[PDB]
């Protein structure tokens, strides 16, 4: 690891002596064995720094110690030398000496890239991009080398410039054609944020933020995408955490390309590299010490929630990572405060548009908690999901309730994809399902509590905003909320047979022209689908009657009517009770032939027709199980 | 460990419950079992169930079904346990003593038993193999509510109790129980409680 | 029976035998009945037992063994090493889960997989017994952190239980709504490991090349452990017996 076996690697350490052969030496580096360069490493960088220096003013040395080293670092970048890049990076902070290295190689790099096309300098430009954070790690300390030496950098503008300088290089370079450079446009791209971080050392955040947004606007905005997805990615990557300052001067430029991204029948691409964006970039803006942006929190939300939302009514294909979409502005909605989105949330443009906009989250949340997008292993992920839909569907609810509730004249039917979304999303994750393990009702109520318990009474107390007009809504929600009811949590359900009183009594205030009897009816239907189904329970049914029933006495006659056929529905339901539990008790015939028979007696009792006719259905089915023709004809 | 045995071996009733109840259960499902001599187009498959109620026996000359039990009321559907003897195991079965033409050979002397009902008629019976043989026998024992007689059981009975007995003692780690146990500290006397129950 | 206390300093309630009958909400209690004690009193204690956490039982303090510690073992530093002890508290709630596990695995006729389970068993009340302490190194200690994540989450996966995360100190950190992506990431890295094993039952406890390829894709230098035990040749002088690696 010490010895050498090459005259090359002596030469260009003794090169002073050499000075004849720097020349020859400078390209004679490239045969050099890497497993010998890094013997000596320090030594050769050391000559080649003290080379460029000694002879600066011969900008055809510094060009070949420019060239030398950039192989060099190429070639150290090997896995065989991954190791000793630590202590190239040693050298970097510690035994370097060029005092003016960072002029002459930002002098040489800015020749490379206002001279790209050429294809001696392609390579070359190529190779100094792989390792620009190297590169710029030695230029930066070269710099910071300079300013020790000479106290102020006399130089303070030159290399500065010399950068901004290279800032031009690069629009006059890409503002060029793609075709000559694309690759060399691809390295810019990938390792220029690379190096911004490495300049943050001796540069203004802001003017450099601002020379790159010139370059950015150089861009003709058809030219490798998420290639410049990936750009702005390492760039937000470092340089953020000195956030507000570049923050807020990038995320314009930054949401152009997302409005550009929402709706140009070019993301295919870009889908998942836009959903990394929104990963990384939520991440930082998140990022606590990375910099307080809750107002430019805000300004994302207002320039890309209408965006992404109509970019996810096209990514809404199940297939493709909508679900990383999906993770991504859900993470948005849990970095973000009501003070954000009511504030534009509430207050979008005209009240048709933005009811237009609540049509679609909604119908995707429907959509998505049907056929969720989970692998049923994600109960974590299923909780997350779970909030941050409820926070997103919370300020919804508080824009229904100031902008579309009796606030609005009319178009309170937003309130069915309200609700049975709401409802829909609570069919699932039940006492039973919490029931799973014996700390797994333990664990959900320490970690989550009861998520279903919010869920309800947010439902419960925007119903009892509605008012009037849940007339105007009760058919349409009367499935739901029975189930909601059914639902073994006792303190929702008890909350919940209540609302059952509400709607009937609103009825009854339009029992002044008709009654309940489509609710009654509508119940009855379901209530028959449902507990054939076998969520509920006895203390169940008693938690109904005793609720309804007492609501009914702190009513009126006809609340009693609602009383007796609650009465109904409740020998209904120990029908259904003894019913299934012979059903699931005896499994002979003769008992559920008694049971179903006895059921059909009482829907006769309540002409219950079409049911009366479901259960004969299946009554027959049992005889022709039998074959009782005889049975079966009757 | 002394101590740790006599803590472990005295709390039995469980485990002994739980195995002849798992025998309980192998009988109710039941599978298809053998007749006697099932040659000349004889069925040596044909179920005995065990009763939902646990009341009857689902035995009946049934078909050559390679799944198993066939769920219905069986050519003998009745089997009450008010009137079983027992069962002859072994040499003891009539249809082990047969020397005419169902003179059962000589590997199916563990697949000998014969259900004791009415005194005179037997479920002369044929085993597929020794285990579930030891498993029907257990369980009509258990029918009979007394000991089990398969090998296996003993073995499930002796591993639970050691996985028991190892699944509690994990708490006295690093403490020993002394084989006289700890004195009891003296209660105070009077059954006043300072601070409320509870 | 007097002095009784509500405090939190005897969650570890500890018996000695299968207790005696001494008070009315007393048995023959269970060895590990670590009980909530909800009252404190100087010779005996009644609080939540651990089979039953809604129920006292006034218990000896000559065989309360009483502990300190709560659920966390760094609040008072119960740890004997910081940044474990969580593992020996879930590993006993594991165990828990697992006695239904097993107790189901007999009543249907899965042998071999309740088998591998028993062994799995054994290993996991070994390793826990050794990590009582903190006698391995951290590099043993997150190593069997790591192992105990994966046959229990390998257990869930077997059963279609629950998905632990934050693979180190103690599987909460990213479980502790830290963030969504990060969270979702991790979720991610959750059926990764999935895949992992799921796919790598057959391929480690079926094969054993492809085992030894994903390890040596990790590892690059090797050593060739030769034990020259005997050397039989006719050569009546002395031999010089140079030996190396070759590749023809």
């Amino acid at each position: 690891t010490k010895l050498t076996q090459n005259v090359d690697l002596l030469g260009l350490l003794n090169w002073r002596s050499n000075s004849q052969n720097i020349k020859h030496n400078l390209k004679k580096l490239m045969e050099v064995d890497g497993g010998e360069i890094v013997k000596f490493l320090q030594d050769t960088l050391d000559a080649l720094f003290n080379i460029m220096m000694e002879m600066s003013d011969s900008e055809t040395y510094d060009f070949l110690v420019f060239d030398a080293l950039v192989f060099i670092i190429s070639l150290i970048g090997d896995i065989k030398f991954q190791h000793f890049n630590p202590v190239l990076e040693t050298y970097i902070y510690k035994h370097f000496s060029a005092t003016l290295a960072y002029v002459k190689l930002s002098k040489v790099l800015n020749f490379y890239v206002a001279n790209a096309d050429d294809s001696s300098k392609t390579e070359l430009l190529f190779a100094a991009l792989k390792a620009l954070k190297y590169l710029f790690r030695f230029i930066i300390q070269s710099r910071v080398l300079y300013l020790r030496f000479y106290g102020q950098s006399k130089d303070g503008d030159e290399f500065n410039n010399s950068i901004r300088q290279l800032f031009l290089a690069f629009n006059m370079l890409m503002d060029r054609p793609l075709e000559e450079a694309v690759k060399i446009k691809g390295a810019a791209l990938k390792y220029l944020p690379s190096i911004i971080n490495d300049v943050k050392l001796v540069f203004d955040p802001v003017e450099l933020s601002v020379l790159f947004c010139k370059f950015i606007q150089s861009i003709p905005d058809n030219q490798l995408v998420r290639q410049k997805l990936n750009c702005m990615t390492k760039i937000v990557e470092s340089t953020l955490f000195r956030q507000s300052e570049c923050r807020e001067v990038l995320l314009p430029l930054l949401t152009d390309q997302l409005s550009g991204q929402l709706d140009d029948n070019s993301n295919k691409p870009d889908h998942e590299a836009s959903s990394q964006l929104l990963s990384n970039i939520l991440e930082v803006l998140d990022r606590k010490d990375v910099g307080a942006t809750a107002v430019h929190i805000q300004l994302i939300m207002e320039r890309l929630l209408r965006r992404i939302n109509r970019t996810v009514i096209g990514m809404n294909r199940q297939s493709p990572h909508i679900g990383s979409f999906v993770a991504c502005m859900i993470a948005l909605l849990q970095q973000m405060d009501d003070s954000h989105y009511s504030h534009y949330i509430s207050t979008f443009k005209t009240r048709q548009d933005i009811i237009d906009f609540l049509m679609e989250t909604f119908i995707m949340f429907k959509d998505l908690i049907g056929k969720n997008v989970y692998a049923k292993d994600w109960m974590v992920m299923n909780m997350t999901q779970n909030r941050v839909f409820l926070r997103a569907i919370n300020q919804f609810a508080e824009v229904l309730t100031r902008f579309f509730m009796d606030q609005a004249s009319f178009e309170l039917q937003l309130w069915n994809n309200y609700f049975h979304l709401a409802v829909a999303f609570l069919t699932h994750e039940s006492l039973q399902l919490e029931t799973f393990s014996q700390a797994k009702r333990n664990k959900i109520v320490k970690k989550y509590g009861d998520m279903r318990k919010e869920i309800g009474f947010r439902i419960r107390d925007m119903w009892y905003n509605l008012g009037p007009h849940k007339i105007k809504f009760i058919p349409s929600m009367v499935g739901p909320i029975l189930e909601v009811t059914l639902t073994p949590e006792v303190e929702l359900r008890k909350a919940t047979i209540p609302i059952f009183f509400d709607m009937m009594q609103c009825e009854f205030n339009f029992s002044g022209n008709g009654n309940f009897h489509m609710f009654e009816n509508e119940l009855i239907t379901k209530l028959d689908q449902e507990v054939e189904g076998g969520r509920g329970d006895e203390q169940y049914k008693v938690l109904l009657e005793k609720l309804l029933l007492e609501h009914c006495r702190k009513h009126k006659y006809l609340s009693s009517s609602g009383e007796v056929f609650a009465l109904l529905v409740s020998s209904l339901l120990e029908n259904l009770l003894d019913y299934r539990t012979i059903i699931m008790q005896d499994e002979s015939k003769e008992n559920r032939m008694s049971c179903t028979v006895n059921v059909l007696n009482f829907y006769k009792e309540k002409k219950r027709e079409d049911i009366y006719i479901r259960y004969l259905y299946k009554l027959r089915d049992l005889h022709r199980d039998c074959e009782n023709y005889t049975e079966a004809a009757y | 460990s002394r101590p740790i045995l006599e803590l472990k071996e005295k709390i039995q009733p469980e485990i002994l419950e739980l195995i002849k109840q798992q025998r309980l259960n192998r009988l109710v499902e039941g599978t298809c079992f053998r007749k006697l001599n099932a040659r000349r187009r004889q069925d040596k498959f044909w179920y005995c169930r065990l009763s939902p109620n646990h009341k009857v026996l689902h035995y009946g000359d049934l078909e050559e079904s390679p799944q198993g039990e066939v769920p219905h009321d069986s050519l003998q559907d009745k089997l009450p346990v008010a009137d079983i003897k027992a069962v002859v195991t072994g040499k003891d079965c009539p249809h082990m003593k047969e020397k005419g033409a169902l003179k059962q050979n000589k590997e199916v002397l563990e697949l000998a038993f014969s259900i004791l009902y009415d005194s005179n008629c037997q479920l002369n019976f044929i085993a597929p193999d020794k285990h579930e043989y030891c498993i029907w026998t257990d369980g009509l024992n258990a029918l009979l509510g007394k000991d089990m007689m398969s090998d296996l059981t003993r073995n499930d009975l002796d591993t639970l109790l050691s996985m028991e007995i190892k699944l509690r003692l994990l708490d006295l780690e690093n403490i020993q129980i002394p084989d006289a146990p700890p004195p009891i500290p003296k209660e105070p006397s009077n059954y006043d409680f300072v601070y409320d129950c509870n | 029976m007097a002095r009784w206390i509500p405090t939190k300093r005897q969650k570890y309630g500890v018996a000695i035998y299968n207790y005696n009958a001494s008070q009315d909400v007393e048995l023959s209690l269970q060895i590990g009945d670590t009980v909530h004690i909800l009252e404190m009193y100087e010779g005996w204690y009644r609080g939540y037992t651990l089979q039953n956490k809604s129920k006292k039982g006034i218990f000896p303090e000559t065989y309360i063994h009483l502990k300190e510690a709560t659920v966390e073992d760094l609040g008072q530093h119960e740890t004997v090493i910081p940044g474990e002890l969580p593992l020996v508290q879930e590993l006993t709630s594991t165990l828990r889960e697992w006695a239904v596990i097993w107790r189901k695995l007999y009543v249907n006729n899965k042998l071999t997989l309740f088998r591998q389970l028993q062994q799995m068993t054994y290993s996991l009340i070994e390793w826990r017994s050794q990590i009582l302490s903190g006698t391995l190194p951290k590099d043993e200690l997150a190593e069997l952190k790591k192992k105990v994540t994966a046959k229990i989450d390998h257990g869930n996966r077997m059963l279609g239980l629950d998905l632990v995360v934050r693979d180190d100190n103690g599987n909460i950190l990213d479980p502790d709504e830290t963030s969504t992506i990060a969270l979702f990431k991790a979720h991610e890295v959750a059926s990764k490991r999935i895949e992992e094993k799921i796919q790598e039952e057959k391929s480690i406890l079926q094969n054993l090349d492809l085992r030894g390829q994903s390890i040596f894709s990790t590892i690059h230098t090797y050593g060739l452990y030769v034990n020259f035990k005997n050397f039989v040749c006719n050569i009546g002088e002395d031999a010089e017996l140079f030996m190396a690696l070759y590749d023809p």
